[PDB]
């Protein structure tokens, strides 16, 4: 299978610099150019670059010319991006993205996307998620929220990816320069509290990693 | 082996010279060359040197740019061509063959003279000295005769080097006569420069 | 100008990867060559030169002169085979196929229909076309020129230069350097077509920077990687340090060199000792096509050559590099099998 | 980067074992060959020694090198100095695109005895008095060998300036040399005591004028 | 540059139809040549990444519905889905590649009419290690419902009070394709230890009476 796995999200105050990676698997990297392209917070997308086979040309738009850098290292077959003199604007979610060559052309579309690794910039310093159970006689629903923390995003998941059927996550909304968001999981009610669930939450920018169970 | 040296001659400042150097005996594109100059009365100081072919090339900062080293295997003779020339470039300049593994240099060539002046071919003034000897003052081109009488006093002709001053030459000529003969007999210094073509002539009274 | 061999003012023997060159006989059996030959030499056959496998040649017969009937023939480089053809009066031939790969840009009206794979006006980008070229590599187009000035400048401040740039028919070709030292380089070629003007943008791959040599320099941040390294700044006044490559393949893509700190003697890589034994390379090789590149970082002298193909001679040469009363030597030893 | 520190003039007597010096300034000089050659008047710079302490075929046993980590300098050692051993010698280390030189020992054979210079002294004529203007003339002759040394002096105060000082050139069996002090009319008669001294190997000969001289 | 005028931005279909994504470009994307449209129509499924669909504006990628046949030449191009499934409700994008830069298009959500469903309100009280912090918040959990307009409205001891209250609200789901949403009531410890009865009401179209869920202290 094709896999690009992206790398570097973290936040940065208005000015610093990052380098954002993106290991290439499971096909000759080298015979096909990559790209850059990100997703603004309003789901719109933009060209952020796109390189050359062998590295020997790039190209970027006008808005992100001179300030962010992409590159390739086709001897470990990883694709990276080095963006500086960061403005707020630049806060999106990055993808990596390898072009089609089937017709050899620079410019052509992404035949496969990555998972994408988001960004952000701001001026506060990142204040880890406080993790709070919500427990509540048919089909019982479960809660967790994730209250008082900075930046976006964080993962959740209940018994480490086991449950997934009838599970909602729901989003983050801005609380005065933090952030606040919840979980619900519905389970049978035979199920609990005869067994255990365990809410796995876990911040990247702080490394922060909480498992509480309800 | 054997390095044959060419050109030299009168040169004023900004004019440029090309030296040759034909070879002779050895390989040719085996050998390093040099080129090496000695001006009067001064130590000797490295000018250029080539490799082989021509892949390495030295010069020194004082000759930088103003000197351009040159080599042809086909006709088995070294270069040397000089911008810009100044009066520091006054000096005699000779071609060597180097080992670049011993760092030295085997054989030299002859040597030929480049002269960098701005002087211009002017007559002297001459000036009676009272032993008598005259005074050739500011002359250019070297030489200048000295004669006494017209070539009739044969002792005692004591002619001294020349000296250049501030870029022309300048001598004295005397002669010890015995007490005797002078103030009685008339004491003529005669003086000629062949190549402005004068010949003034001073009489010794004080 | 070509290969010649002469026959009215031995052996002539030739081999090698013809771009398009012109072989010359000056006067012979089997019947009229270059139409005829002698492929089989022991069973001494007849084979015509129609029922072979290069691509595209051109034969020329030449009566016009009053002196000798002189024979010559023109091979395209486009041959999928290692074609050997005889022809004595002694003079046999045999057309070497090219290691590197093609790419031609057909952006004429004439069907090329010699060579399937080719590259036309659809893969430019808004009338650009960013070609990557590998170490050594051959590119090709066939259009016709807006004042001919093509493939030699560059507008980088840094021009992409070739070891040969042959213009015949009408076809501009690049042949590109094993080496090429500098980051950037860069070569346009503004073809018109249609009335619409084509811009062929040239430059290297990252190049493999493998050199198969010997790294005495005292710099870490080199642009250039050999596969040897040391110092030469702390042995013995008296200490011969031995760096010695030894090479064994079939074929050849390597490239050979040194970065010397001090000086290098002989004038490398031209001369080299057999092992005052200074021999010429090209000869003691016996290989007509050798790339020669040299290279100074800074104070760093960087001297190497490119071997591209069969080697005729077991050959071993030795360079020096010299800092001070300090030695370090070198041994090439390249096999031939 | 160093400087070769060569002394300026030597003279031996025939048949003595001579030593000449070649200083390094920085660096140790056992990591850079030191080439001595042999300078002669009016001909082409012959080698003497090279690589520190070989010499070339046709280079008698009597030139010797040596190297001396102490004092950081070779040392050119000529034994039995013959009569044509009279000449400029010299030395040359090269390292990495630098080729450094010396400074040139005069080397003097003494087949003539010791010998002090005469002096002459003459002052300004008449018709240089005319054009406002004076110049001053010190004649060096027969002396010999030619380690000497000048001083213009006026009124016992050194005058530096205006001054051109010819070097001993041959003329008879031994050197000969001449001086010049060029002078302002109203100057020359502004002191009364122009002096010449000659540092003639520790012999420091000198005469003097004075304005106050005989006329008509 | 180029603009990618798409439209509509939002859209609402019944399962089991044809919709026609509509997407025009400033200028042409039509080689004389060629004979070929350099445009891209990309899939965005809510949470993940986008993944191609056609290029050439015709031809489709391997693994892609045969349902998606793209069409149009020159400026508009349009795409078409033969039988809408539950499993694609991607926000569709339009992208071009006909000259540099490259970009995209506004999307085209694909909401779904869905059969009338009840909302599963569900509330739930403040954590004893969260009043430990010195903060107190309730969460009514609705989900799995249609249509996403609802109104919820927070009532503390009788009075209502709308000082400080989240909103969350989901994306549609690909197995029973229906809506979600949160609330959150935060409150001071020293406020939430004075009333005793908390109650949350949700207006949906289904039910004439607030559905209500409370918790009494
Ligand atoms: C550069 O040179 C190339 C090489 O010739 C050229 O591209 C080629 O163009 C020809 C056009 O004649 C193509 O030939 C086609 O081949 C297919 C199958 O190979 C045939 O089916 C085609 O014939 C159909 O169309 C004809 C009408 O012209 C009908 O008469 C016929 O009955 C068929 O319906 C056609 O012959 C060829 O495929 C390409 N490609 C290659 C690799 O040859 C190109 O035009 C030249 N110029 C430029 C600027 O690139
Ligand atoms: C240069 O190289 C390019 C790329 O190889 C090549 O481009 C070709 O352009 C031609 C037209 O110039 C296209 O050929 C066909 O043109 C006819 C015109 O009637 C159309 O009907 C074709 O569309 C059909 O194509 C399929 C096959 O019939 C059908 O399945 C489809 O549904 C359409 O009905 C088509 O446009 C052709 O598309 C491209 N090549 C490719 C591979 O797409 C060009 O000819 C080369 N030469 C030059 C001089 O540029």
């Amino acid at each position: 299978e094709v896999m690009l796995v992206e790398s570097g999200g973290d936040l940065v105050k208005p000015g610093g610099s990052l380098k954002v990676s993106c290991a290439a698997s499971g096909f000759t990297f080298s015979n096909y150019a990559m790209s850059w392209v990100r997703q603004t917070p309003e789901k719109r997308l933009e060209w952020v670059a796109t390189i050359s086979s062998g590295a020997s040309y790039t190209h970027y738009p006008d808005s992100v010319k001179g300030r962010f850098t992409i590159s390739r290292d086709n001897a470990k077959n990883t694709l990276y991006l080095q963006m500086s003199s960061l403005r707020s604007e630049d806060t999106a979610m990055y993808y990596c993205g390898r072009q089609v060559n089937r017709h050899d052309r620079a410019l052509d579309a992404m035949d496969y996307w990555g998972q994408g690794t988001s960004v952000t910039v701001s001026p506060a310093k990142t204040t880890p998620p406080s993790v709070y159970p919500l427990a509540p006689n048919s089909m019982v629903t479960l809660g967790c929220l994730v209250k008082g923390y900075f930046p976006e995003p964080v993962t959740v998941t209940w018994n480490s990816g086991s449950l997934s059927s009838g599970v909602h996550t729901f989003p983050a909304v801005l609380q005065s320069d933090l952030y606040t968001l919840s979980s619900s999981v519905t389970v049978p009610s035979s199920t609990w509290p005869s067994e255990t669930v365990t809410c796995n939450v876990a911040h990247p920018a702080s490394s922060t990693k909480v498992d509480k169970k309800i | 082996v054997q390095l044959v040296e060419s050109g030299g001659g009168l040169l004023q400042p900004g004019r440029s010279l090309k030296l040759s150097c034909v070879a002779s005996g050895f390989t040719f594109n085996n050998y390093w060359m040099s080129w090496i100059r000695q001006a009067p009365g001064k130590g000797l100081e490295w000018i250029a040197s080539i490799s082989n072919i021509g892949g390495t090339i030295y010069y020194p900062d004082s000759v930088k740019g103003r000197f351009t080293i040159s080599r042809d295997s086909a006709q088995n003779t070294l270069y040397l061509q000089m911008n810009s020339l100044r009066s520091e470039d006054t000096a005699t300049y000779y071609c060597t063959r180097d080992l670049r593994m011993s760092d030295y240099f085997d054989y030299w060539g002859q040597g030929v003279m480049v002269t960098v002046s701005s002087a211009e071919t002017t007559a002297p003034s001459v000036y009676p000295l009272a032993t008598l000897g005259c005074l050739v003052k500011g002359y250019f081109p070297e030489p200048v005769t000295v004669t006494w009488n017209s070539g009739a006093l044969s002792s005692g002709v004591h002619t001294f080097p020349a000296v250049l001053q501030s870029g022309l030459y300048t001598l004295t000529s005397s002669v010890t006569v015995p007490s005797s003969t002078w103030p009685s007999q008339t004491v003529t210094c005669n003086v000629a420069h062949p190549a402005s073509s004068t010949k003034v002539d001073k009489k010794i009274v004080p | 100008i070509g290969y010649k061999c002469n026959f009215s003012n031995i052996f002539c023997t030739i081999h090698s990867y013809f771009i398009y060159d012109k072989i010359r006989l000056i006067i012979i059996l089997p019947e009229k060559c270059f139409q005829k030959v002698y492929t089989d030499y022991e069973n001494r056959v007849e084979t015509d030169i129609s029922e072979l496998g290069l691509i595209e040649y051109e034969i020329e017969e030449n009566d016009t002169n009053p002196n000798y009937n002189e024979r010559t023939i023109t091979i395209s480089p486009f041959s999928p085979k290692d074609i050997e053809f005889f022809c004595f009066c002694m003079v046999h031939v045999r057309v070497l196929k090219y290691p590197h790969n093609i790419l031609f840009t057909n952006l004429t009206n004439d069907l090329f229909t010699y060579l399937p794979k080719t590259y036309n006006e659809s893969n430019f980008v808004s009338n650009v076309l960013e070609v990557e070229l590998n170490d050594g590599e051959l590119f090709v187009l066939a259009c016709e020129l807006i004042n001919k000035k093509c493939f030699q400048e560059g507008k980088e401040k840094a021009l992409y230069k070739s070891n040969k740039i042959i213009y015949h028919k009408n076809l501009t070709i690049f042949k590109a350097p094993f080496y090429v030292t500098s980051k950037d380089v860069n070569t346009e070629c503004t073809c018109k077509f249609k009335n619409n003007n084509y811009k062929i943008v040239l430059k290297p791959k990252y190049e493999k920077k493998v050199i198969h040599g010997c790294n005495f320099s005292s710099n870490v941040s080199s642009k250039h990687t050999f596969t040897d390294s040391l110092d030469i700044s702390l042995v013995d006044d008296s200490a011969h340090i031995s760096c010695n490559v030894h090479l064994s393949e079939p074929k050849y893509n390597h490239l050979v060199g040194l970065n010397c700190p001090g000086d290098i003697i002989p004038d490398c890589f031209f001369q080299v000792y057999q092992p005052s034994n200074i021999v010429y390379l090209d000869s003691q090789i016996n290989i007509g096509d050798i790339e020669y590149y040299e290279d100074a970082e800074g104070d760093d002298k960087i001297k190497l050559f490119g071997i591209v193909g069969s080697i005729p001679k077991t050959t071993s040469f030795t360079c020096i590099c010299k800092k001070d009363k300090k030695s370090a030597y070198m041994t090439v030893t390249i096999d031939s099998a | 980067q160093f400087v070769l520190s060569q002394p300026n003039s030597v003279s031996t007597n025939l048949g003595s074992t001579v030593k000449l010096s070649c200083k390094r300034s920085t660096g140790n000089i056992g990591s850079n060959y030191v080439s001595w050659y042999q300078h002669h008047e009016g001909r082409s710079p012959t080698t003497m020694i090279y690589r520190d302490d070989q010499r070339p075929d046709g280079v008698p046993d009597r030139f010797s090198g040596s190297i001396d980590r102490s004092s950081n300098s070779a040392l050119l050692t000529i034994d039995n100095v013959q009569t044509e051993d009279e000449a400029a010698y010299f030395c040359h280390s090269y390292s990495t695109g630098m080729y450094i030189f010396g400074g040139g020992t005069k080397l003097t054979v003494l087949g003539q005895p010791k010998s002090t210079p005469t002096l002459t002294m003459f002052p300004p004529s008449p018709e240089e008095l005319q054009e406002n203007k004076a110049t001053l003339v010190c004649l060096i002759s027969n002396f010999s060998p030619s380690g000497v040394t000048v001083a213009w002096k006026a009124n016992g105060t050194p005058i530096t300036q205006g001054v051109d000082t010819s070097n001993p050139t041959k003329e008879d069996n031994k050197y000969m040399a001449s001086s010049f002090l060029h002078l302002t009319s109203d100057q020359w008669r502004s002191h009364n005591s122009f002096t010449c001294q000659v540092t003639h190997e520790g012999n420091t000969v000198e005469k003097t004028v004075s304005p106050t001289e005989c006329v008509a | 540059d180029i603009v990618m005028s798409q439209s509509p931005s939002s859209l609402a279909v019944s399962v089991g139809e044809k919709v026609t994504m509509s997407c025009k470009s400033s200028q042409s994307l039509f080689y004389s040549s060629n004979q070929k449209n350099y445009l891209a129509w990309y899939q965005q499924k809510p949470g993940q990444s986008p993944k191609l669909l056609i290029y050439w504006a015709s031809t489709r990628e391997s693994g892609v519905p045969d349902r998606f046949t793209g069409s149009g030449s020159g400026t508009d191009f349009t795409l078409t889905i033969s039988s809408v499934k539950a499993e694609d409700l991607a926000v569709y994008y339009c992208q071009q590649y006909y000259s540099y830069p490259p970009t995209f298009g506004g999307g085209t959500k694909l909401e779904i009419k869905r059969a009338d469903a009840a909302p599963t309100v569900s509330i739930f009280p403040p954590s004893s290690e969260q009043l430990t912090s010195g903060g107190a918040s309730v969460v009514c959990f609705l989900n799995n419902f249609y249509p996403k307009d609802i109104n919820v409205k927070w009532k503390i001891d009788g009075s209502e009070r709308q000082n400080g209250v989240l909103n969350s609200w989901t994306d549609q789901d690909s197995k029973d394709s229906t809506y979600s949403m949160s609330s959150t009531l935060t409150l001071t410890k020293d406020e939430y230890e004075r009333h005793n009865s908390y109650t949350c009401e949700a207006t949906h179209k289904t039910s004439t009476s607030p559905i209500v869920k409370s918790f009494n202290r």
